[PDB]
């Protein structure tokens, strides 16, 4: 049961993993990044889904989430409907201390909110986002 | 984020109009009667 | 000094009963323009009572001649339609305690 | 001139406190004054004035031509202080149409 | 300039019981109601059932 | 007529200033000894927010304005113009660091 | 014969077709958008452009004529404006339907609580009229209180 | 600006009102808007119905 | 390009027509308010086959006004230039912002900027043409063009043309 | 620090009470002398600061643990309503109630240019030589309007003309006069503004007094830094889209993309279809920011201007030289270049005239001398006239002579028979083609 | 002439009447409609002579009706709560 929600996790992982490597490659190769958007659509669906979170923090799928949500080294942005659902996930799920700890998403986080090609709104979702990881450490 | 060209600064009708276009100091400097 | 003095000019002049910012949910109609078209109408006039109970929730009880209007208020006078037996006139030898 | 003076804009930004009637009488004026400066204010409305019959007949390019050359020829004829063409643009109207020299 | 005459206002009488009779589709039978008014002024003041 | 010292954020009236100093910052600034000129460009007139704190100690407030150290008072969230640059230099010898409270910089 | 000849041939209206206004139609059949609360411009006629009063809106004065249409006081029709709202807010008409589907969808994935697989739901569907289709299947997911991320297989919802 | 959630829901909670109330003003179980003459707002609702009403 | 195209129009017929001739008049009133005309929709109606033995059905009377409306079915030819559609022309005028052809009942114009370099404008030439070396397009001078873009006007199209590529120019 | 001094839990409480409007300073001074007063005494106000802000209207923020506190700071006072209207603040809201405004510009900037509110040069473009350290006001680069003896038009001072009609002049330094109380430099005013007198965003420049501006700096435009950035300023918010637009992404993942607009929504995100050679590709539909969009111009599309000299005008593209693009005129008949960032693909142009020039429609007017005829169509530009000859004309609205205002008196026709024959009524040509219709206007 | 007065007219059977009462001598007017989205958007300027809906972005399926004034304000106020009643000239089944 919870394994087999951990086994379908960690294999969206591999897949995150190889269209973010995919796509890299492409906008190496002069080609827009396509597979990034092609694997949202099955991402958005099991982040929605609140009792698959348990197993996303087991998984740690944080860290595919950092590195879809980490600018190529082209400068280039991800694209904003990637942004805005990992967003909305991040704000679905209740990220601890442990689960930043093992993503080190606070990095790509502060990155987003001192951007300014970041979409204001986002801006200010990633500062909320910031106090209220910052909130449990001083208490 | 960081970057003259009168061509973009003004629509070129204004421009033409207004006598500042590579026509105008070619003629300008020609030492011909217009 | 404009205050009562408004107050009191308005409610006389418009005839509801009340301040002019609350001019709705006040009595209406207390005051009316005097009846000069004969002599005996302005003297009706003058003796005119009005029962508020309005037309919303009407009934026939108290529209109906009671047998205790009897030497108080006329019996042939009142109103057509609406105000049908709400509009009362004093008979010839009433009086109201002061 | 003077009817086409009281329609132009440039006697608005002149005069802008002025009646219609009063900008034709400035017309009517400064063409009693200088006949010539007041045919040059008309800059392209002159080409529209009735000179010849048959003025239409001719493509409008030449006798744009027609009307540029008579107007330099008489321009050169009368001079242009350069003094004064510097110190008054209205002056300086004649300033293009002397030989050599051009808008 | 305009002359207005105050039209007499009928109202029930004060500081008298009165007893009633509600209908059926209610929990209550019958209602004492008294409404009171100090004798200075001759002013409604409170309600009682 | 009230102005807001521009180092420590306290407001008082202009004339205060003139004829007293600020009790806060004239162990740096010397307002009381300065000119009508330094008084301005370290008091100034336009400001925003008025604030009054009763006990700098415990008062969040006053650490968040860093005004925990000064006299409790009048005392502005932001305040228009800055320091000049020979006041700057003045002060960056003595060793103490400006932090602007125009809100431009943060 | 008292209106003045128009080219457009005359006919006669057998459907009246109702429906919501979608913003995109209230941005197309719009001509102007008010953005600005002075009704006056200065107070000095001329009414000011994109305020309330704006002339593209159409005239009701005799000696002035509709800036859209070019028509006079007589048959300018009026034409429409638009507003942008900063934030959406509810109609007022619509609060009890508007609570009503969100009774009967899932808040998170947007689908219906319940499928075609109860025999209920099936025939609740198969009806025709609108309103009555809608009740049914509001009487039906009504119970339904919990969303379902797996066939009561996934249905599509989130569970 | 600025943005403390308080001031934004009570701001955004007045243009709520002020739209409901331009197309219904008898909406039971809240106060009516009022013109400065004190006489409620005619709203497009009332505008349709009744006696004096466009249909009737 | 041309086309056969089944239309119908809509004719209200004066009470003071209504006579024996009734059928053969609207026959005539059809011809001469279609033939000829020019409608964007459809672009240009040149003539209407079996114009003597059209159907016009009963006319249905307009209540209030006397008059009745007859719905009259008829087949036409038709014809219409489309978006970057290659056709022959015949060059009516010559000018320096660009030369005019007549495509049938259409007047194409074509602007400098859509002919090539190398045909510069001859304004000494008798008649002024637009020539090359091996090329001399003047009035009269058949043109193979290819049509750009078309306006719609009320009762009238624009098209523009182009000779800048290959397979085009004089012919 | 500055993030280290952000609040815990147990840091101290911030409530919220409703005031009168205008009163809050005055509720801020009452609350910090009662504080002062009873500081050292045996009930001392157990608070720790109070303020408020101007943007957040009738409201006062009091820092304390207790709402006694609050209560008996409030206790006293007239201006707090009868309701104790208080509220607790979130502490996410504390960083909030504190943070500055009005950081978008360091501050005004010296040289920009400006427009002016209001005062007797209401409108005009104004240089900002100097920006008081006040903030409230400023010294600006102007040009006078002066009569030197209902405003006149701007124009350099000029000393001989002013000497002239008044030989009041004074002198302080060489380039720098000072005429009826007026400081003007080197014929440019320099007069000092409140900031309630000046826009310093959304500002529309002009090439006339931008080259009155810098024709002094021996250079036409060179302040063009700052130029540059009004032009991206103007390029920027004047972009508007609709659904159907063809447009090209320049940033992002998916640079160099071409797309159809789908919908809108607000005004900066935009959902988009986008299309290439896969088919699944073509099917999807992506919302975009429009700040990383570039409308798509095609050859042989009606396009109308935007905004302009050629406001209003339409017609269809011929050249598509990348920012710039080139279009046949449909009034002018005539190619005018224009940038695309000032063009819409609108289908069909339906121009109206009205609002524009003298003359409208069917208008008898005199177009010289000698020749009069009547207006057939209208333009932003000029007018369609045909003659009495019945010839066409193309003319611009200042060059025609006038309207020929004709009483009934005057404006009278008689047929061959000698009937009058009056306005509007129906005549039918006695040979010819044998044509009738209503009389328009009657001319001789 | 109110709602009695209309149903004696329907009893007596004189629709012509009717309508004649209740447009011609009464507020009678024209409008255009489109014949696509139905709605009473079309700028219509007769002595120009072009017609035109912008949101349909048409020119030439176009039609003129006469309604009731009251009936244009009535559809016009409905437009106004975002309900939009469209008129079509022709049935569709
Ligand atoms: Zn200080
Ligand atoms: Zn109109
Ligand atoms: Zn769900
Ligand atoms: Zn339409």
């Amino acid at each position: 049961l919870e394994q087999m929600q951990d086994e379908l996790i960690q294999q969206l992982k591999l897949q995150m993993e190889e269209s973010a490597i995919r796509d890299a490659n492409n906008i190496e190769q002069g080609k827009p990044a396509i597979f990034k958007l092609k694997l949202l659509p099955k991402v958005k669906d099991i982040l929605l889904r609140a009792n698959l979170a348990d197993s996303i923090l087991d998984n740690n799928l944080l860290a595919s989430v950092r590195l879809w949500l980490e600018p190529l080294p082209d400068a280039s942005l991800p694209a904003y409907q990637i942004q805005k659902v990992l967003f909305d996930a991040i704000k679905s799920l209740p990220i601890k201390t442990s689960h930043l700890r093992e993503s080190g998403l606070g990095k790509v986080m502060v990155f987003y909110q001192k951007s300014k090609r970041v979409e204001p709104n986002l801006k200010r979702t990633a500062e909320k986002l910031i106090s209220d990881w910052t909130r449990p450490i001083m208490g | 984020e960081q970057p003259t060209s009168l061509a973009d600064v003004f629509e070129p009708s204004e421009l033409k109009e207004k006598m500042l276009t590579d026509e105008d100091n070619v003629i300008r400097v020609t030492d011909l009667p217009e | 000094s404009t205050t009562i003095t408004s107050g009191l000019k308005y409610s006389l002049a418009t005839g509801n009963w009340g301040e002019q910012k609350k001019a709705m949910s006040s009595r209406a109609g207390v005051s009316q323009v005097l009846n000069r078209y004969t002599y005996s109408s302005t003297l009706s006039h003058l003796r005119r009572t009005n029962t508020p109970i309005g037309r919303d929730g009407k009934l026939a009880k108290p529209r109906q001649l009671h047998n205790t209007h009897w030497g108080l208020v006329c019996p042939a006078e009142t109103p057509e339609g609406q105000a049908c037996g709400l509009v009362k006139n004093l008979s010839l030898l009433s009086g109201i305690s002061i | 001139t003077a009817r086409l003076y009281q329609h132009s804009s440039k006697s608005s930004a002149e005069y802008p406190n002025r009646p219609q009637l009063a900008k034709y009488c400035i017309g009517l004026a400064k063409y009693i004054q200088s006949p010539l400066l007041e045919y040059l204010a008309l800059d392209e409305s002159m080409y529209s004035l009735h000179i010849h019959k048959h003025q239409n007949l001719l493509p409008r390019e030449k006798l744009i031509d027609a009307v540029q050359t008579s107007i330099v020829d008489i321009v050169n004829l009368v001079g242009v202080d350069i003094n004064e063409a510097v110190r008054a643009p209205y002056h300086a109207l004649a300033l293009p149409y002397v030989c050599g020299l051009g808008p | 300039g305009s002359e207005k005459v105050l039209i007499a206002q009928e109202r029930s009488a004060a500081n008298i019981v009165q007893v009633f009779k509600k209908a059926a589709p209610s929990p209550i039978s019958h209602v004492a109601e008294i409404r009171s008014a100090l004798e200075k002024g001759s002013r409604l003041i409170s309600t009682m059932q | 007529r009230e102005r807001a010292c521009m180092l420590c954020g306290i407001v008082l009236p202009g004339r205060v200033f003139m004829q007293n100093g600020c009790p806060n910052c004239d162990s740096v600034l010397n307002l009381r000894d300065s000119d009508q000129a330094t008084v301005n460009e370290c008091t100034s007139s336009s400001f925003e927010g008025l604030v009054a704190v009763g006990d700098n100690e415990h008062s969040w407030v006053a650490k968040w304005l860093r005004v925990d150290r000064f006299q409790p008072g009048l005392y502005a969230v932001r305040v228009d113009g800055r320091l000049p640059s020979d006041i700057v230099a003045a002060l960056e010898q003595y060793g103490v660091y400006y932090r602007p409270r125009d809100g431009s910089v943060i | 014969s008292q209106f003045p000849y128009s080219s457009a041939p005359l006919r006669s209206v057998k459907e009246v077709q109702f429906g919501l206004l979608s913003p995109e139609e209230i941005r197309a059949i719009s001509v102007v958008k008010i953005e600005y609360p002075e009704i006056m411009d200065e107070s000095r006629q001329r009414p000011r452009e994109g305020g309330l009063n704006d002339p593209k809106l159409g005239s009701i004065d005799r000696n002035f004529k509709c800036q859209t249409c070019g028509e006079g006081m007589a048959e300018c029709p009026g034409h429409f404006g638009h507003m942008e709202l900063a934030k959406p807010v509810f109609h007022i008409g619509f609060i009890p339907k508007i609570k009503k589907v969100c009774e009967c969808i899932c808040m998170n994935c947007g689908k219906l609580l319940l499928d075609e697989t109860n025999p209920t739901m099936a025939q609740a569907i198969r009806i025709r009229d609108p309103k009555k289709r809608f009740n049914a299947v509001w009487q039906l997911c009504k119970t339904k209180m919990v969303c379902e991320a797996d066939a009561p297989v996934s249905r599509g919802g989130c569970g | 600006d600025g943005s403390p959630q308080h001031i934004i829901n009570e701001v955004e909670q007045l243009l709520q009102f002020h739209v409901a109330t331009y197309m219904d003003n008898d909406i039971a179980g809240q106060p009516q808007a009022l013109q400065k003459s004190g006489r409620p707002v005619k709203a497009i609702r009332a505008r349709l119905k009744g006696k004096e009403g466009r249909l009737r | 390009m041309f086309f056969l195209k089944d239309l119908s129009l809509i004719l209200t017929l004066h009470p003071s027509y209504f006579g024996p001739q009734m059928n053969q008049y609207l026959r005539e009133k059809l011809l001469t308010d279609v033939e000829g005309t020019c409608t964007g929709q459809f672009g240009y109606i040149v003539t209407v086959l079996d114009g003597m033995n059209i159907d016009v059905g009963k006319g249905r009377i307009i209540p209030g006004s006397g008059s009745a409306e007859f719905e009259v079915k008829y087949r036409a030819v038709v014809w219409k230039p489309f978006k970057g559609e290659v056709v022959d022309a015949i060059v009516s005028n010559v000018s320096p912002i660009g030369f005019f052809a007549d495509v049938g009942p259409l007047n194409v114009f074509v602007s400098t900027r859509l002919i090539p370099d190398n045909l510069v404008y001859n304004p000494s030439n008798s008649p002024p043409a637009y020539m090359s070396n091996d090329e001399l397009i003047t009035k009269g001078s058949k043109v193979r063009l290819k049509v750009v873009g078309t306006r719609t006007d009320v009762n009238e199209i624009y098209a523009i043309g182009s000779i800048k590529e290959d397979f085009l120019g004089a012919i | 620090p500055q993030r280290l001094l952000i609040p815990t839990v147990d840091d101290p409480g911030i409530w919220g009470v409703k005031v009168r409007l205008g009163k809050e300073k005055d509720v801020v001074r009452q609350i910090l002398k009662k504080k002062l007063a009873r500081e050292g005494t045996k009930n001392p106000l157990e608070i720790y600061s109070a303020f408020q802000r101007d943007s957040f209207k009738g409201h006062v923020y009091i820092e304390a643990r207790k709402a006694e506190a609050i209560n008996d700071a409030l206790k006293g006072n007239v201006n707090v309503f009868s309701n104790n209207s208080k509220f607790l603040v979130g502490i996410v809201e504390y960083k909030d109630l504190l943070r500055p405004v009005k950081s978008s510009d360091v501050k005004l900037t010296r040289g920009s240019y400006v427009r002016v509110k209001n005062g007797k040069f209401k409108g005009d473009l104004a240089q900002v030589d100097e920006v008081l350290e006040n903030g409230l006001e400023a010294r600006l680069k102007l040009v006078p309007r002066l009569d030197y003896g209902f405003r006149p038009a701007q124009r350099l001072f000029s000393e001989a003309e002013a000497r002239v009609h008044e030989p009041t002049i004074r002198r302080d330094r060489d380039g720098f006069v000072t005429y009826g109380g007026e400081e003007y430099y080197e014929g440019f005013l320099y007069k000092t503004f409140r900031l309630q007198n000046l826009i310093v965003n959304s500002i529309n420049p002009t090439l006339n007094e931008l080259s009155l501006f810098q024709s002094n700096e021996e250079s036409t435009t060179i302040d063009l830094s700052t130029i540059a950035d009004s032009l991206k300023e103007t390029a920027k918010n004047l972009v508007s889209f609709q659904p159907g637009d063809n447009v090209e992404i320049i940033n992002g993942e998916l640079n160099h993309l071409t797309g159809t607009v789908s919908s809108v929504n607000q005004s900066t995100i935009v959902s988009v279809r986008l299309h290439s050679d896969d088919d699944t590709i073509n099917s999807e539909t992506v919302e975009i920011p429009t700040s990383d969009l570039r409308k798509i111009f095609n050859v042989g599309d009606h396009v109308r201007v935007i905004h302009g000299k050629h406001t209003d005008d339409t017609g269809l593209i011929v050249e598509v030289n990348g920012d710039k693009v080139e279009f046949i005129s449909n009034q002018t008949k005539r190619t005018v270049i224009v940038f695309s960032n000032y063009l819409i693909k609108s289908t069909d142009s339906t121009v109206s005239i009205n609002e524009s020039g003298r003359f409208e429609l069917h208008d008898l007017v005199q177009v010289n001398s000698d020749l009069v005829g009547i207006v057939i169509r209208a333009q932003k530009d000029s007018f369609d006239v045909l003659c009495s000859d019945g010839k066409l004309l193309s003319l611009p609205p200042v060059s025609i002579y006038s309207k020929l205002n004709l009483n009934p008196n005057q404006q009278i026709a008689i047929d061959s028979n000698g009937v009058e024959v009056k306005v509007g009524d129906t005549v039918r040509e006695f040979t010819g083609e044998r044509r009738q219709g209503t009389i328009l206007h009657v001319y001789r | 002439f109110g709602e009695m007065e209309r149903d004696c007219m329907i009893a007596h059977g004189a629709a012509g009447f009717l309508k004649e009462r209740l447009m011609e001598a009464s507020d009678a007017f024209r409008v255009h409609v489109c014949g696509i989205c139905g709605l009473m958007s079309v700028i219509a300027n007769l002595k120009k002579n072009q017609f035109e809906c912008r949101s349909c972005k048409n020119k030439t399926n176009i039609y003129q009706l006469h309604i009731p004034y009251a009936a244009k304000l009535l559809f016009q106020e409905l437009m106004a709560m975002n309900i939009a009643p469209r008129l079509y000239t022709e049935r569709s089944g």
